[PDB]
């Protein structure tokens, strides 16, 4: 316990206290139990009340540290259930990339913090527990609890409070030393001369002891570097912890899931890292353990990734004085590739876009939505948006933006002369071409007999028909306007009754997921000049039904 | 003062809704608003034991302003204080030749806020990197930008009003959320005077307002017409008939079979067909019926507004307001005239202030929106150039207009 001030609680509005069952248990289990229980009585952390309290959670013993010593934990699920919502814990985790040197990091890990903490008056009624003697024809006895319990609902969120409140005083006192806080742990960093560094370490220390909130006395924190959160903390540098990638001859549904979680985990710091072939195994179906076998891009992914991997590379620290730059580079199949750094030896971090919606895509956007994501990551990270450094013309982004359908934001940026320079393919006309032959297009399906027809009627007195099996209305009626495309002079006019077909090819696509997509995009690279022009059904349409 | 008890809907409980993380600029302009107003008794700072969250934000009109985004906790608490101390929205305003729109927001930060409803209105300053908490405060005072704000005042706001009032009878003054708007049929001069009248009054009664002029006699739907050409081709003639099909939806007496069969062979489309009198007749009869009004429309009060944006290039952007399909209530364009001055979010977020001010001074409510922009975008930078107390719903289309010119 401590002379801290309690945080009120309440129970859920209308609940009452958990009253749930509590079967007796192994015999050696209810000695070792009440060994430790009458310990922590002694220290506090416990009170024992019989009569009036119809309240009760059960209790049990086990051996997980077997120091011969047991372990009482109490299953707090029901009485969870009934207490009150708090503050969300704090949601998210902080960047190395985001930290700053340092002169000097201490790590303090505070020892059983939760039950340093004293828990409201008013509830501890709720958290009673009782331990029986002889299959309960003998009666048992009752304690409750008068610290925060080790895994309630408002143990965490009234630890952290509690921390905060008894920091603040030390903080006030030390202006230029730097605590950030986290579950348990303390990170006090300072550029402090390092024996005033070791001093205010210890008078921090003594300031949390005098409050309570024992920490480690030893040469205490395990030196940098740091294994943090999956991280390696080093003094000047920044990685992630090893990442083994096994070798497998069969792989399972969870075995591809842990492969793309280390994999991209990885992509933080290791640049080129994919995962498209990997990930589009587990897109597949929802089974859950199912044996999938790997596929050849998949395979060769895994190669160049294990190829990336087997090598250390580290991230920089921020330095706010120096400015803040993004890089991005494209891949392949909608993969894309970015870097963060102040200078162009070191990055501070990397990662990967993905484009995950849309089978109709385009590179310009593409790029935008990367630019955006990099935008919402560096306000988390540091608190301001980088200048960008971007594969594009002026020209190019200007001419894209203004024609778009949507309204779209771009930092200041700056164009980067690497390749594949991203680039718009081909532009459909805005007027009729004279002197261009007309095509009126049409395609046709039917829902259940899966055959179609696709074909065209031109003003020259040119038509055809082409007929197709396992095809959609939709297919076909792209499949008409590839007809006109492939029979057309360099110039062409083409007019079909598809508003689909319309949208497809007015988004000026450059890949799709769609082998026909795809050949209508070479065409129409391939095509001088291309007016297309839409009209509603109901000419030649008639004619390929 | 006393306060008055904020009930909410049975049922409900209050908002939680996460914060967005900010530049260190804003969050600095925020930890200095906050200070002060903790130092003045306005906000307190609160413990783990309150679950509840509100999102915050620093927007300009040289120094940062604080912008509580009130929104859940209006659906949850006022759609039962629209029914409880309703404020009546006055079907006179829109007729008003001009109508100037005051701040008057910072009244309520006289009125102290029921003690058992202060949890909800909590809201945190966010932290660069998750490297620390997060600064957490509740109101003890009626917040801007609460729906149950003007609500409370409006007893001491009719009051202070009162002698204005009787000194002007043909004023009409409507209070939406922050805001008095205040219409006349005076030539500008002298409303501007009025208006200058009112605020020194408002300030004799200890109302601070700071320091542009509004005309709702524009037409209610803008009637979109064809264009008018002296050559006519096949493609011409195309793009009309599509057109005037898809009016078909609306005005349904659209009578164009002479087009159909003006264009009848299969003809290059450069080719210019004659201008038929059978043609000549239908599109004649077709303007004549597009100069004309919907019937049917009216406003149901039961309902929402819902607003939609097309981007139109060069800087021009339309705007429809409707409640069902194709029966628009208004119909407007917006075009913001600086040339690299504004770009693309600018001039949507502008536009939407321009609808919802319009949509206000119409019918007391505000229309959500359907925006033509990419959802993180928008969500990034739409702070950027907000400069209003209220916020609006909002969603976000990914189809896009295959129908531009047929609104502009
Ligand atoms: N475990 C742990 C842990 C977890 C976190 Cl999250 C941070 C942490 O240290 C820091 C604490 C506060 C700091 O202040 S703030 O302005 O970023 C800066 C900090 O060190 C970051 C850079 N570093 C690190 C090691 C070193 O040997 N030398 C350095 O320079 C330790």
């Amino acid at each position: 316990i401590s002379p801290i001030e309690t945080v009120p609680v309440k129970l859920k509005p209308g609940m009452d206290g958990p009253k749930v069952k509590q079967w007796p248990l192994t015999e050696e289990k209810i000695k070792a139990l009440v060994e430790i229980c009458t310990e922590m009585e002694k220290e506090g952390k416990i009170s024992k009340i019989g009569p009036e309290n119809p309240y009760n959670t059960p209790v049990f013993a086990i051996k997980k540290k077997d120091s011969t010593k047991w372990r009482k934990l109490v299953d707090f699920r029901e009485l969870n259930k009934r207490t009150q919502d708090f503050w969300e814990v704090q949601l998210g985790i902080p960047h190395p990339a985001g930290l700053k040197k340092k002169k000097s990091v201490t790590v303090l890990d505070v020892g059983d913090a939760y039950f340093s903490v004293p828990l409201d008056e008013d509830f501890r009624k709720y958290t009673a527990f009782t331990i029986p003697s002889i299959n309960n024809e003998t009666p048992g006895i009752r304690y409750q609890y008068n610290v925060l319990p080790q895994g309630w609902k408002g143990s965490p969120a009234i630890f952290q409070s509690s921390m905060t409140k008894i920091l603040e005083p030390f903080a006030a006192q030390n202006p230029d030393i730097v605590i950030y806080q986290y579950m348990d742990d303390l990170y006090v960093g300072s550029d402090l001369e390092i024996g005033q560094h070791r001093t205010k370490i210890e008078e921090l220390r003594q300031h949390l002891l005098r409050w309570g909130l024992t920490t480690p006395d030893k040469k205490h924190q395990k030196e940098p570097p740091f294994l943090w959160m999956g991280y390696e903390l080093h003094p000047d540098k920044w990685t992630v912890q090893p990442i083994v990638l096994p070798e497998k001859d069969s792989w399972t549904v969870n075995d591809i899931q842990k492969l793309v979680g280390k994999l991209n985990w990885a992509s933080q710091i290791y640049p080129g890292i994919k995962v498209r072939q990997l990930s589009k195994l587990l897109r597949g179906t929802k089974a859950l353990t199912e044996v999938i076998p790997l596929t050849e891009e998949a395979e060769l992914e895994l190669a160049e990734n294990r190829e990336i991997l087997k090598e250390p590379v580290h991230g920089v620290y921020y330095d706010p004085s120096k400015d803040l730059i993004a890089e991005i580079q494209k891949q392949g199949q909608g993969q894309w590739t970015y870097q963060i750094y102040q200078e162009p030896f070191k990055n501070l971090k990397t990662g990967k876009y993905a484009r995950m919606r849309g089978a109709h895509t385009n590179d310009v956007k593409q790029l935008t939505e990367a630019v955006q994501k990099i935008t919402t990551e560096s306000i988390v990270i540091w608190g301001k948006t980088p200048k960008f450094k971007l594969p594009i013309q002026k020209e190019t982004w200007e001419t894209w933006w203004t024609e778009y359908w949507q309204a779209t934001w771009i930092p200041e940026w700056e164009f980067v002369n690497t390749p594949p320079l991203v680039k718009l393919w081909y532009q459909l006309e805005k007027e009729p071409i004279v002197g261009a032959e007309t095509f009126y297009v049409d395609g046709a399906a039917n829902r259940e007999t899966k055959l179609g027809k696709a074909g065209y009627v031109t003003n020259k007195g040119r038509q055809k028909v082409v007929p197709l099996t396992n095809t959609t209305n939709q297919k076909t009626e792209l499949q008409a306007i590839y007809l006109a495309l492939q029979d057309s002079g360099l110039e062409v006019n083409i007019v079909t009754d598809s508003q689909y077909a319309l949208g497809i090819i007015q988004a000026q696509p450059d890949k799709s997921e769609s082998e026909l997509v795809n050949q209508i995009i070479e065409q129409l690279i391939k095509k001088e000049k291309v007016y297309l022009a839409w009209v509603p059904a109901h000419n030649e349409q008639v004619d390929k039904l | 003062i006393e306060t008055v008890p904020v009930k909410l809907k049975p049922g409900m409980d209050g908002p939680k809704v996460k914060q967005w993380p900010l530049t260190e600029e804003k969050i600095k302009a925020l930890v200095e608003i906050c200070t002060e107003m903790e130092k003045e008794g306005k906000i307190s700072k609160i413990g783990p034991e309150n679950p509840y969250n509100t999102p915050v934000f620093a927007i300009k009109s040289t120094k940062w302003r604080k912008l509580v985004d009130f929104r859940e906790l209006n659906k949850r608490t006022q759609d039962f204080w629209e029914v409880q101390l309703g404020i009546p929205h006055p079907a006179g305003l829109k007729k008003k030749k001009s109508v100037t729109v005051l701040d008057v927001g910072d009244a309520y930060f006289s009125v102290p806020l029921d003690e058992d409803f202060r949890k909800y209105t909590a809201f945190t300053i966010p932290s660069i990197n998750n490297e620390t908490p997060g600064i957490r405060y509740q109101y003890n005072v009626l917040p801007q930008g609460w729906k149950g704000s003007p609500a409370i005042f409006q007893s001491s706001m009719t009051k202070i009003l009162e002698p204005f009032k009787k000194q002007n009878p043909d004023i009409v003054i409507y209070q939406y959320m922050d805001d008095l708007y205040v219409g006349s049929d005076l030539e500008i001069g002298q409303h501007r005077t009025k208006i200058e009248e009112l605020r020194q009054h408002l300030l004799r009664w200890g109302l601070t307002t700071p320091d542009y002029e509004l005309h709702p006699d524009k037409w209610t739907v803008q009637p979109i017409v064809l264009p008018e050409k002296d050559s006519w081709t096949v493609n011409d003639i195309q793009k009309l008939v599509g057109k005037l099909n898809w009016a078909s939806q609306i005005y349904p007496g659209i009578k164009v079979r002479q087009l159909s069969k003006l264009l009848r062979g299969t003809k290059a489309l450069t080719e210019v067909i004659p201008l038929t009198e059978e043609a000549e007749l239908e599109l004649a009869e077709n303007r004549e019926i597009l100069k004309e009004p919907v019937h049917g429309v009216y406003y149901d009060p039961s309902k929402d507004l819902i607003a939609e944006i097309q981007k139109q290039g060069q800087g021009q952007w339309t705007y429809q307001i409707y409640q069902e399909p194709f029966k628009n209530l208004k119909t407007g364009k917006y075009a913001r005239m600086r040339g690299a001055h504004t770009n693309d979010v600018k001039q949507l977020t502008e536009a939407v202030q321009k609808i919802t001010t319009e949509s206000i001074v119409i019918w007391g409510k505000t229309p959500k929106f359907k925006l033509p922009i990419q959802k993180e975008t928008w969500e990034t930078w739409w702070t950027e150039y907000w400069q209003a107390t209220w916020i609006p719903e909002w969603e976000f289309v990914n189809t896009p207009p295959l129908v531009k010119l047929w609104y502009q």
